């Protein structure tokens, strides 16, 4: 289920009330996260669970949840690179209902998109190194894209 | 007798007048060969070398054949570039695939186009071929020379590192 802030705490625990806030009522067993818990570490743990409890049937969950897991590990270690948060956002948009074979992956990407929506500063604080995907090959001049 | 044939072949190899009958880009490279920056230094009747440098088209082939027949013995032929050797990149309906389909060729030059120093190297090769064979003194057994490929094999395979294309 999506994370909610303390401003959403004054809200009845009904299906339509939580749904209109941008979440799901779910099993109505709420979990409270205090201030000293890092949001990136919490979502990293959640995505590790969701990416190892995938059944492996369909490509977006099977091959896109581990990519989000690796990105969140990099953001944990301060080894994130520019474009990682954009990759997480695109993964959240492309693992929604109907894109994947079952509803495991929408429920997987709900905490990620909610924590990006409400706690974006920590994910941006995870990015501390320039984007490098290649290595220089001696003899070949690279294509310096702008 | 032995020195006489050597002096005859020496005279033939140290005096060679080319009839540079070129037809295309290769001919323009040979035009650039005559300038003072390369230092390379008529009629088919008195010329002794025919340098076929360019594409041998199906319509230009009778001209090349006639101009080779107008020459007189001893006569030598150097093919320049991929077109004169094999037809080159023009495996097409209107191109004869190599000038050696209809006239014998003594020295072949790969390239498209060869640079003029390759033509000077082929002149050296033709001079060695002339000096090694022997012809009747008065009124033809060409020497089977070692190919340049196997002769130059050791110094070519021994090459390890080359300058990278990034710098100049
Ligand atoms: S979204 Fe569902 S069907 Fe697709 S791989 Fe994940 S658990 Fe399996
Ligand atoms: S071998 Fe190449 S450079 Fe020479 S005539 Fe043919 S196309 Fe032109």
């Amino acid at each position: 289920t999506d994370f909610l802030t303390e401003a959403h705490l004054d809200l009845p625990m009904e299906f339509e009330s939580i749904g209109k806030a941008g979440s799901r009522l779910g099993t109505a067993l709420a979990m409270a996260v205090d201030h000293e818990i890092n949001m990136v570490s919490l979502v990293r743990n959640l995505e590790e669970f969701f990416a190892r409890e995938s059944c492996g049937w369909c490509t977006p969950c099977r091959d896109g949840l581990p990519w989000s897991v690796k990105i969140l590990r990099a953001l944990e270690r301060g080894e994130g690179q520019p474009g990682d948060i954009e990759t997480l956002e695109q993964l959240c948009r492309f693992l929604g209902p109907g894109k994947t074979f079952c509803a495991h992956a929408p429920g997987a990407v709900e905490p990620l998109q909610s924590a990006i929506k409400y706690f974006r500063e920590e994910f941006e604080a995870g990015i501390k190194q320039p984007f490098s995907n290649t290595h220089l090959i001696n003899g070949i001049q690279p294509n310096l894209l702008k | 007798m032995g020195k006489l044939n050597d002096m005859v072949n020496w005279g033939r190899k140290n005096s060679i007048w080319p009839y540079n009958f070129g037809l295309s880009c290769c001919y323009v490279e040979m035009v650039t060969s005559f300038t003072a920056v390369h230092d390379v230094a008529a009629s088919p009747r008195q010329a002794d070398l025919m340098v076929v440098a360019g594409t041998c088209f199906t319509k230009m082939a009778p001209v090349i054949q006639r101009l080779y027949d107008q020459m007189l013995e001893p006569k030598w032929v150097i093919s320049m570039g991929a077109c004169a050797n094999s037809g080159g990149m023009y495996d097409i309906y209107s191109v004869v695939q190599g000038v050696d389909k209809f006239i014998p060729v003594d020295v072949y030059i790969p390239g498209c186009p060869p640079r003029p120093e390759a033509y000077m190297q082929a002149l050296m090769l033709l001079q060695e071929s002339i000096g090694k064979e022997r012809r009747p003194l008065s009124w033809v057994y060409r020497a089977n020379m070692q190919s340049e490929r196997e002769r130059k094999r050791g110094e070519r395979i021994a090459v390890t590192n080359l300058r990278t294309p990034d710098e100049i």
